[PDB]
């Protein structure tokens, strides 16, 4: 049981770390996809890749 | 501009290190007023029993 | 009027090196005591250290310079190199302030963010760097450097907008020794060894073998060839004459190590053993090391070695013989924990040094004066 | 001694939380270093901020 708490409790954890870094990774491609219209914006006036 | 490419760097380095360092400050608070709660509590814990 | 070494002069000796300085206002008994003997002391402290002391009117400090500064000289109550950094910061501000002059404990972090000279800035909204600040204002208010009545700074531990009411006393001046050259030309601390023994040239080896032995609990050889070791050996036997009429010591000397005991200490003093149980752990664990002394060959220079990993077998060792009597705060604690406090403390009181590459121990045979264990009728009780 | 026991469990747990992310940190801060000390270094000739 003692043990079985304590691995809730980690759960509990590991589910905070998951939660932060799917944020991270949502703002990240957020971030990531407004740097990709901004260069496509940027290379679009010409004949770039 | 091998300088200013440094400079993107220790600016990118720099916000996520503060990051981390206000995280970990922050789980520092929260392990030491754990601490604290615990000690006042074992000691109440004493004087009970 | 002829002043002679007695019971009071080795007491003010002792009251002077158990504590930093000492204070007037607190311990005008002491005070008086130490001034009267002074004559003695300066003339002896000069005559066997070497070591300069200043007694003004509103206190005396004994500047005890080590010969190689080591981790436990230091303000225990401090526990990261910032700390200092917030501590000399202080300092600055003190200087900026006059004598008697009140300033706000909020002016105080201000200023030190401003002038604290890092490249990488200090921030107060985090707690471990108020942290690290309180403990330093607690430290200055020890030395009554800065004097304290309104609020108390432990609210500012959980309320970084928390105010107190502090008052700059005179003491800030006189704090810290004199460096009288340009210190910018100080440009490594080493230099400042440089400096101590360049004043210090007449007889340096004896005021050397003085402040190691007298600061240290011990003092060990360097090697098998050791010209100090040497030295100490020439005028053992004057300096045991020396001990017996002057202090409180007595001396052992071995082939790997010298050092000095004390019979008698008082509630001010510092002495190991102590109560902390880190201690009896390594009183076990030298009584475990002597009892297989050909496991555990005993090196040359009287050093014996083992592995990390062969150290984390001898603990859980201890942990079945003497562990059902430990404090359940180690009975609790895991291996490599145990392993890490006891490897610091052992070096807080150079019983041993763990190399950091090769993990290889160095037990020095000072460790080994020593042995314990429990009573007889618990250990059959707890593990016969 | 029940709440004792799940609070310095937990605590214990946090411990080792904040040690791992004081690590990162201090990873970061390696890197960081790293960069400061090579831009700084490189920089330094210049008569420039």
């Amino acid at each position: 049981n003692v043990q079985i708490e304590k691995t809730g409790h980690q759960l509990e954890e590991q589910k905070k770390v998951l939660f932060q870094l799917d944020e991270q990774w949502k703002q990240v491609h957020g971030h990531l996809q407004v740097i990709k219209i901004q260069l496509h914006q940027e290379g679009r006036q010409l004949n770039l890749s | 501009a091998n300088l200013n490419q440094l400079a993107d760097e220790e600016n990118r380095l720099s916000e996520e290190h503060n990051r981390l360092q206000r995280q970990s400050s922050e789980k520092k608070k929260e392990v030491d007023a754990i601490r604290k709660n615990l000690d006042h509590l074992a000691d109440w814990f004493t004087e009970e029993k | 009027q002829t002043q002679l070494f007695d019971e009071k002069a080795i007491q003010g000796m002792d009251i002077l090196f158990h504590h930093y300085w000492i204070l007037r206002a607190e311990q005008p008994e002491w005070y008086q005591l130490i001034r009267e003997r002074e004559k003695v002391l300066r003339r002896y402290l000069d005559e066997k250290f070497g070591l300069r002391l200043i007694v003004h009117q509103h206190f005396i400090k004994l500047e005890k310079i080590p010969v190689e500064p080591e981790g436990w000289m230091g303000i225990q109550d401090f526990q990261e190199p910032m700390d200092y950094a917030i501590f000399c910061c202080a300092l600055a501000f003190l200087e900026g302030k006059a004598v008697d002059e009140q300033f706000l404990l909020s002016e105080l972090c201000q200023e030190i963010q401003a002038d604290y000279p890092g490249d990488f800035p200090l921030d107060w909204t985090l707690y471990t760097h108020r942290k690290s600040l309180i403990r330093a204002v607690k430290v200055l208010m020890e030395f009554q450097l800065i004097r304290t009545i309104d609020g108390d700074i432990g609210r500012f531990d959980q309320n970084e907008e928390q105010e107190v009411l502090y008052e700059a006393s005179t003491y800030s001046r006189y704090f810290m020794r004199t460096y009288p050259d340009d210190f910018s030309s100080y440009q490594h601390w080493s230099e400042l060894l440089k400096e101590d023994w360049k004043l210090n040239q007449e007889d340096e080896r004896r005021k050397r073998v003085y402040r190691k032995l007298f600061f240290s609990p011990g003092l060990h050889r360097l090697d098998q060839q050791d010209p100090d070791f040497l030295y100490i050996r020439n005028y053992r036997n004057r300096l045991a004459e020396d001990i017996e009429k002057h202090s409180e010591y007595k001396l052992h000397v071995y082939k790997n190590t010298a050092f000095l005991s004390i019979a008698e200490p008082r509630q001010y003093q510092q002495v190991f053993p102590n109560s902390k149980a880190s201690t009896d752990i390594i009183l076990q664990l030298s009584k475990y090391i002597h009892g297989e002394p050909e496991r555990f060959k005993a090196n040359e220079n009287g050093e014996i070695l083992m592995t990390e990993g062969e150290f984390e077998q001898v603990v859980d060792d201890l942990r079945q013989q003497f562990g059902t009597g430990w404090a359940k705060y180690f009975r609790d604690m895991s291996t490599k924990g145990i392993r890490t406090e006891l490897l610091r403390a052992m070096k807080d009181w150079m019983m041993a040094e763990v190399d950091s590459e090769t993990s290889l121990i160095r037990i020095k045979s000072l460790t080994g004066v020593m042995t314990g264990e429990y009573p007889s009728d618990f250990q059959t009780g707890g593990t016969e």
